[PDB]
């Protein structure tokens, strides 16, 4: 059995997978153990097949840690249009054995870089985010046509004023792609004469030598003469394998290394963000032991023993702004709806119970008043009334915890009591009836979160004497008469409540005295300490983060204080209800037609209800207190007070709502829905019967001792957290808050500026149910990225999501409010989609985007000069002298008797079909059809020459033979037909194919060309031959090899946004991920 | 959603006769209520009453807050209805009055149960009760309430009609509902 | 705007949205007006949702 945490097991050789929990090296969750018992309790995932009397966690976690083994590279290189070549030295000879001749790169006749991220990748749970693009000859639409053109004239297209949503989208997927952390594996030492010596690691998988090839370049050595074997014997060789190694192991394995693979610069910075956010979270078990002893009030201890190793990563530490962020979203997601509360609430309600001591048993009641009895002949009896009132058979008394856990939750409900708990309409004192339902109701009132409860106390009692003692009033519309229920606001109180000297006592005395009484004795709030601050966090708002404010004055916790305790602020409000009610009784100034004398029995029957005994006002000031602190931290819906006062309508709160856009803007009043409730939350009504039945008879076990009783309640529900997994979720909430934040701010208009790298790429100024499903979309992405199916981001969309910062606020009654705006932290997903944007402003090529615009004109030529990359001759731009610009009113006449038709330019000026113009785009579209009539007669044959400017478009290749004839006429017109107004196809480009030997000279006849340089995706042109002598010519791209090519640079020295490298520095790691282990010991 | 239509609506009947198609609109979701009894029901509370406390009652009534009525003997075959074979009398009774019940052979010689009989009400025990007394907008309006209503008399308008003694005493919703009358609430 | 056959409607309520492709004179009236007065320019948003 475990000598460190006492665990008993039974078969002694599997002890190893219990110890390698603490750290020693010879599934779970968490793993707690008790000190007094043999009852471990283990706390397994959501997904089992069966459990060994195993508790769960219903949260919503999500995957932080996840691994990868393979390359930590996105980019791949495909031959495309390959050719052999004849060669010299075919394979490496040993003794008799022959090796074949591996190559880092396609030998092809062309060769691209395309993107496929995650194309060597081993990991456990994929992202299910992937951006995999096709070869440019095969057609990359469906990538752009993703969301916003979900109704489209044109399947066979995209809609050029989404780009911009759409390109960005799929760099928030490139980003979400690579949040892996990269896995420690075994090495090969080799000793082939050109990587002699290195540790070339092997990738997982049955073979080795496949993957050296790829990975390693300078392997392969220099057999004949090509632009690989040039570029090879160009590169140096120290820099390969493992650069270096760590110092600490386990054995023979050490913890991280560095290698030298072919990799992506920007995939590498990217992991090395998401590697330093895990870093800058972890916590140890130290740490782990002092939150959870504070947190438990000092009735238990705990410990938890570790040994000492750098390899433990337990990212649970948040900083304290993203708990209040998470919390205004869970505010947001009830807006108004009572089924969302309601097993919050009912739930605490039943956890209450199943903790407290307290037996709240009827049978007192019934016991003091069975004694009292009355004879036979007169009718009416008041010990008799208030038992058939109270009715102690019946036993649901959850009015009142539901009542206990409202005091963590106002301001998104607050607790009134039901109406048919007052006195029957008026209710005349007069009536025996309503004197005990006055009793009964002003008891109650005092637990209710409800900011009127002492004024609807006053009224009651001021409807009930009407007739026979009057106050004064303001307005003479709101009579003394007027129903206590209907004083719910803070604007109703009147001025006879809140200045006790305008109620004459020679008018009215027992109202001067119940005014005076509620003045005096209404009990006062307080507030206690709770939770942990420096470790999980504080999720309040409004209040200092460590304090629980409720509306009782609180007491250290003792057993033996008297019953009869008139310091006690519960039993004293009940001493002085009962001697009020006692004093109206006693003249029968007030019940005439009593025709008996029922003062002795009415003053026996409270004076034996006054001095009950009743462990209720004991409980809910020493106990109660401490099982609310004890059990608010492990709540998932954290609370969320709004202060307590009383008697004093300034400070009331009145509304509370949630300011969704910045500070020093004016927009359109969004109001939230939380504002519109007539009291501060979602109202929720009680009876004021179980309420008072529960106050008046509750007792503790004959043998409580509270060391004993809290020591075992504690621990099957600290044994059960999920506040570990709740701390997770919200880094995910606060980095999808920033992630909304900045990129629908990039596409639609607002005041929020985050240094807006991409514009050249067209778009539109996105209204609100654009910019909503684009926000939904994004998501919708971020839920299937981390693997969650609870609702995140979501109450964010119900409206206007053009938003900047999130804020929530009240008021109180005077007008004055308070503002609290959480601040925010870096996000590490926001700024990486900054900088693959980047990233993307300079290599706009790899990912098929051409920038720039086109050029439709025909071009008869036997030249070699592949339409990315023009010659300035057929080019022209506004400043080239005789170029008509053409806006958006272009008419079109027809000529009369043998002349030229024209069209009007933007000047006014009608000119014939003929020269060099210039479109935008838009024109096309809006008369396609029609434009397509007249112009296409003119551009095939004639001398038309049209710059459709654009910005930004995708495109796609198609090689041909250049020494046989080719028409790019089919292609054009083909495309020119297909340009509806909501859609435009993929422009086609008809470039040649390089050779090694000179070729015959054939006719090509061309339509569109580019403008600016388009070809940062071509890789190398014939890369088996000595030289490419006809046709594009391009060696290998040594500058995205910079580290081996260049002498005096450093290894770790890259360029990120200029032009990104491959060949970096990876590091690799190798980590435990331990369960939360503690050894729960009880205090005497 | 309740939409009113000008015809009586039955849910196992008018669904055979289709009586949507027939009003001309092409059409699962749309869940029909049965407003056979009310109009019955409706004839047989005109007959006492006047017709606009009857009509502007029923015209404030919604028809998804599911409830029903209660039915129970006067007074002197409730109080023999407890006195024989079930002993289901409520909490709320007097505690002189049930332990003067749970007695045998009770007779008229009894003064301590006569005198405390006599002075004995329907209305102390259940409320809400609606008495012959009673406006028809107030029976509505109480019924809009708690689910249950202890009645005294037939003649009432609404929900149905449910029986609290045996006789020898006395003398599922959908998204689309439509029904025969207007509601406002 | 609501009915059973509503995408004819657009053309009549809204006479500057249409293209301009000729000298004929409606499409010399829509091409000498101001663009920007077409549908939404004011609205009174007082509640989220
Ligand atoms: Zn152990």
């Amino acid at each position: 059995q475990c000598h460190v945490c006492s665990a008993v097991l039974f078969s002694p050789l599997d002890l190893d997978a219990h110890v390698a929990s603490h750290g020693l090296h010879g599934r779970h969750i968490t793993e707690f153990i008790s000190s007094w018992q043999n009852h471990p309790i283990v706390q397994v995932s959501a997904d089992v097949e069966n459990r060994k009397t195993a508790q769960l966690l219903h949260a919503d976690t999500p995957r932080l840690v996840t691994w990868d083994a393979g390359l930590c590279t996105s980019f791949k290189i495909v031959p495309i249009v390959p050719a052999q070549v004849p060669q010299d030295v075919l394979a490496y000879t040993f003794f008799t054995s022959s090796y074949a001749i591996q190559s880092p790169f396609p030998e092809a006749a062309v060769s691209r870089i395309v993107v496929h991220t995650r194309w060597a990748s081993n990991v456990d749970f994929d992202r299910d985010s992937s951006v995999i693009m096709a070869p440019p000859t095969e057609n990359n639409i469906h990538l752009f046509k993703q969301l916003l053109n979900t109704e489209t004239l044109s399947v066979r297209g995209a809609n050029p004023l989404m780009f911009r949503a759409n390109v960005l989208h799929m760099l928030l997927e490139f980003v979400l792609d690579n949040l892996y952390l990269n896995r420690h594996t075994g090495f090969s030492q080799d000793h082939t004469p050109f990587t002699e010596g290195a540790n070339l690691r092997s990738l997982p998988g049955p073979d080795a030598e496949k993957w050296y090839s790829i990975m390693y370049p300078t392997r392969m050595g220099t057999p004949n003469v090509s632009k690989i074997c040039n570029f090879v014997a160009s590169c140096v060789r120290n820099r390969v394998g493992r650069f270096d190694r760590a110092q600490m192991m386990n054995g023979a394995m050490s913890e991280w290394v560095d290698v030298f693979e072919t990799s992506d610069a920007l995939t590498v910075s990217i992991r090395g963000r998401w590697m330093a956010r895990l870093a800058r979270m972890n916590i140890n078990p130290t740490e782990i032991e002092w939150a959870l002893t504070e947190c438990a009030q000092g009735y238990v201890t705990v410990t938890s023993p570790y040994a000492p190793s750098v390899n433990r990563l337990m990212p649970y530490r948040i900083s304290n702004a993203e708990r209040q962020i998470s919390q205004i979203i869970r505010v947001m997601n009830i807006g108004n709806n009572a089924t969302v509360i309601q097993p919050v609430l009912q739930d605490i309600s039943v956890l209450l119970q199943r903790i407290s001591p307290l037996q709240i048993d009827p049978t007192i009641i019934s016991n003091t008043m069975s004694t009292v009895s009355e004879s036979t002949t007169q009718t009416l009896s008041p010990a008799s009334s208030i038992l058939g009132k109270l009715r102690p058979s019946n036993s649901d008394f959850s009015s009142f915890r539901v009542a206990l856990a409202g005091w963590l939750y106002n301001g998104v409900v607050t607790t009134v009591i039901d109406d048919s708990s007052y006195p029957k309409d008026g209710g005349s004192v007069t009536s025996l009836e309503n004197l005990w339902d006055f009793f009964i109701l002003a008891l109650a009132l005092p637990l209710t979160t409800d900011p009127c409860a002492p004024v609807k106390a006053f009224m009651t009692l001021a409807n009930m004497m009407v007739g026979f003692e009057t106050i004064p009033m303001d307005n003479q519309i709101y009579t003394q008469s007027r129903r206590a229920s209907a004083f719910s606001t803070p604007h109703t109180w009147p001025r006879c409540f809140m200045n006790i000297q305008l109620i004459s006592p020679i008018d009215a005395p027992i109202l001067r005295q119940w005014a005076e009484i509620i003045h005096r004795y209404w009990p006062n709030p307080s507030q206690i300490r709770y939770g942990t601050p420096n470790v999980f966090g504080s999720a309040n708002l409004f209040t200092p983060p460590e304090v629980l404010l409720l509306p009782i004055d609180h007491q250290p916790a003792n057993v033996t204080t008297p019953t009869l305790d008139f310091t006690n602020e519960l039993t004293n409000w009940r001493a002085r209800v009962c001697e009020l009610m006692k004093n109206l009784v006693d003249n029968q100034r007030y019940q005439p037609g009593w025709t008996q004398s029922l003062v002795s029995s009415m003053r026996g029957t409270l004076g034996k209800l006054k001095l009950i005994k009743s462990m209720t006002p004991m409980y809910l000031q020493q106990l109660a207190p401490v099982e609310l602190a004890v059990i608010a931290p492990m709540l998932p819906f954290p609370p969320f007070q709004v202060p307590y006062v009383r008697l004093d309508r300034d400070r009331v709160p009145t509304m509370v709502g949630v300011t969704r856009q910045s500070r020093d803007t004016i927009t359109q009043p969004a109001l939230s829905l939380s504002t519109t409730n007539t009291t501060v939350g979602v109202p929720l009504a009680l009876d004021a019967r179980a309420i008072t039945v529960a106050l008046l008879s509750g007792k503790y076990p004959p043998d409580l001792v509270t060391n004993v009783w809290y020591a075992d309640a504690i621990y099957p529900m600290y044994a059960d957290t999920e506040v570990f997994s709740n701390l997770q979720r919200d880094v995910i909430t606060c980095e999808a808050v920033q992630t909304l934040v900045t990129l629908v701010a990039q596409i639609s208009e607002t005041q929020y500026p985050v240094d807006r790298y991409l514009d050249w790429i067209p778009s539109l100024r996105a209204s609100a149910a654009t910019a909503a499903t684009f926000a939904e979309w994004v998501n919708t992405s971020m839920k299937t990225a981390f693997d969650l199916s609870d609702m995140l981001l979501e109450p964010l969309l119900s409206g206007d999501p053009r938003m900047t910062q999130l804020a929530i606020q009240y008021q109180q009654y005077n007008g004055r409010t308070f503002n609290v705006i959480p601040e925010m932290p870096g996000s590490v997903i926001a700024d990486c989609v900054q900088l693959t944007a980047e990233v993307f402003n300079h290599e706009y090529n790899l990912f098929g985007i051409a920038r720039g615009d086109i050029i439709i004109g025909r071009v008869q030529s036997t030249h070699l000069w592949s339409p990315l990359a023009p010659p300035p001759d057929l080019v022209f731009d506004r400043d080239t002298p005789g170029v008509h610009i053409f806006g958006r009113d272009c008419r079109i006449s027809f000529g009369m008797n043998g002349a030229a038709p024209m069209i009007r330019d933007e000047t006014g000026m009608m000119v014939p079909f003929e020269g060099n113009w210039i479109f935008p785009l838009a024109l096309w579209q809006m008369n396609t059809r029609y434009f397509n009539q007249q112009f296409d007669a003119w551009i095939k044959t004639g001398e038309l020459r049209i710059r459709i400017e654009m910005g930004a478009y995708p495109y796609m290749l198609h090689y041909y033979d250049p020494r046989q004839y080719a028409n790019a006429w089919n292609l054009t017109s083909a495309w020119l037909e297909e340009i509806t107004p909501t859609s435009i196809p993929s422009v086609p480009f008809m470039v040649p194919i390089s050779s090694d030997h000179d070729i015959s000279s054939a006719p090509a006849v061309q339509y569109i060309i580019s403008t600016e340089y388009n070809d940062r995706s071509l890789f190398c042109t014939n890369s088996s031959s000595p030289q490419t002598i006809a046709g594009p010519d391009k060696h290998i791209p040594v500058e995205r090899y910079n580290i081996l090519t260049n002498p005096d640079a450093p290894p770790t020295q890259i360029q990120l946004p200029e032009v990104v490298d491959l060949y970096n520095v990876v590091t690799r790691y190798a980590y435990e991920t331990p369960p939360i282990t503690a050894v729960v010991m009880g205090v005497p | 959603a309740y939409i009113a239509v000008p015809a009586v609506v039955d849910s196992r009947s008018s669904e055979a006769i289709g009586l949507l198609e027939s009003f001309g609109v092409d059409a699962n979701d749309v869940s029909y209520q049965d407003h056979d009894y009310v109009v019955d029901q409706l004839q047989y509370m005109l007959d006492g009453y006047e017709a606009g406390d009857v009509i502007d009652a029923l015209v404030y009534r919604n028809w998804l807050h599911h409830s029903v009525y209660c039915l129970l003997p006067p007074k002197s075959q409730l109080l023999e209805y407890w006195k024989s074979n079930p002993s289901v009398i409520p909490d709320n009774v007097d505690r002189r009055l049930r332990k003067r019940l749970m007695l045998k052979k009770d007779l008229r010689k009894d003064d301590e149960y006569n005198q405390l009989a006599r002075a004995f009400k329907i209305s102390d025990v259940y409320a809400p009760l609606i008495s012959s007394t009673t406006s028809p907008m107030t029976m509505i309006q109480n019924l809009n309430q708690g689910e249950i209503v202890y009645t005294t008399t037939d003649r009432v308008i609404g929900a149905r009609v449910l029986l609290y003694a045996p006789r020898k005493y006395y003398a599922p919703h959908s998204r689309f509902n439509v029904g025969t009358f207007p509601s406002i609430a």
